[PDB]
Formats: structure tokens, sequence, C-alpha cells
């Protein structure tokens, strides 16, 4: 189907300062932090927008920290409990009246193995849209 | 990519 207009080409989510003592146990995680994507002027005939996610994964399957903190990975979810690791997809309905679409997402830091160490958190998740 | 999400943060001792 014909494409919408991407409103949010870039989005940032800042997990802020996390303390290593709170990321000690295996499976420990930060609070969720919201991030959202928006599309506009979805043409007539286009009623669903599919986002395909990608980014470098580490051995845990979650997104790899490109920063220096060790034993940290990044998790992306939608607003319904679905994990969106690399290669995942999520589809939303275009709002019929406004001809817009949006993706309410959330990110957290996770230590799968435990024992997070001090350092930066840095990652980039890429999204390609398809239309139906 | 059509969109990119940048994730930022810091783990502090
Ligand atoms: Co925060
Ligand atoms: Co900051
Ligand atoms: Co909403």
């Amino acid at each position: 189907a014909k494409p919408c207009t991407v409103s949010t080409t870039n989005a940032t989510v800042d997990l802020g300062d996390l303390y290593s003592f709170s990321l000690m146990s295996a499976g420990a995680a930060s609070a969720w932090h919201d991030v959202a994507l928006e599309l506009t002027n979805c043409p007539v005939g286009t009623s669903r927008v599919t986002a395909s996610f990608s980014g470098a994964a580490d051995s845990t399957g979650y997104y790899k920290n490109q920063g220096t903190a060790q034993n940290i990975q990044l998790e992306l979810q939608d607003d319904s409990g679905n994990t969106l690791n690399t290669g995942a997809t999520k589809t939303v309905q275009v709002d019929d009246s406004s001809q817009s679409a949006h993706f309410p997402l959330q990110v957290r830091a996770l230590t799968v193995n435990g024992g997070a160490t001090q350092g930066t958190i840095e990652a980039v998740i890429s999204i390609t849209y398809t239309y139906s | 990519a059509d969109s990119r999400i940048r994730i930022r943060g810091y783990v502090r001792n």
C-alpha cells in the first residue's frame, strides 16, 4: 500500500543514571522508559503500518550495549508485553479519522547475567516501515 | 532506516 509520512525520523530515550547495586541480580532491570514513533497522512487504502526493528544483538539476544557498561543489554517492548528484539515486527492500525499511526514503545536496561559494571549505555535501534 | 531510536544512559558504581 502507499506509504505514510514519517513524523519521528529520530527518537531518543534517556535511561539516565542507573546504580550498579540495582543491577546486581541476574535478570535485574531498570524502570521502563517510554519512547514513541509517529506517522501522518496515511493515504486512503493504507490501514496498517508494520514496523520492522533491527540492531546489533549480543549473546543474550537482547540489544547489545555499544557503550562501556558491562553485563548490560537493552530491551525494547511495545505497550502490551511483547519484546521487540532484532528482526521483530509490530503492526498498528491507522486511525481512520486522522489517517495517522503511532507506536507507543518502551525501553529498559537489563542485566541477564547480573553484575552490571560502571560505564556508558549506548545503542541504536533502526526501524523500517511497510504499509498494507 | 525510516526511523531510529537512540538509547542513552549511564551505570554508576
Ligand atoms: Co529514568
Ligand atoms: Co542524559
Ligand atoms: Co496511543
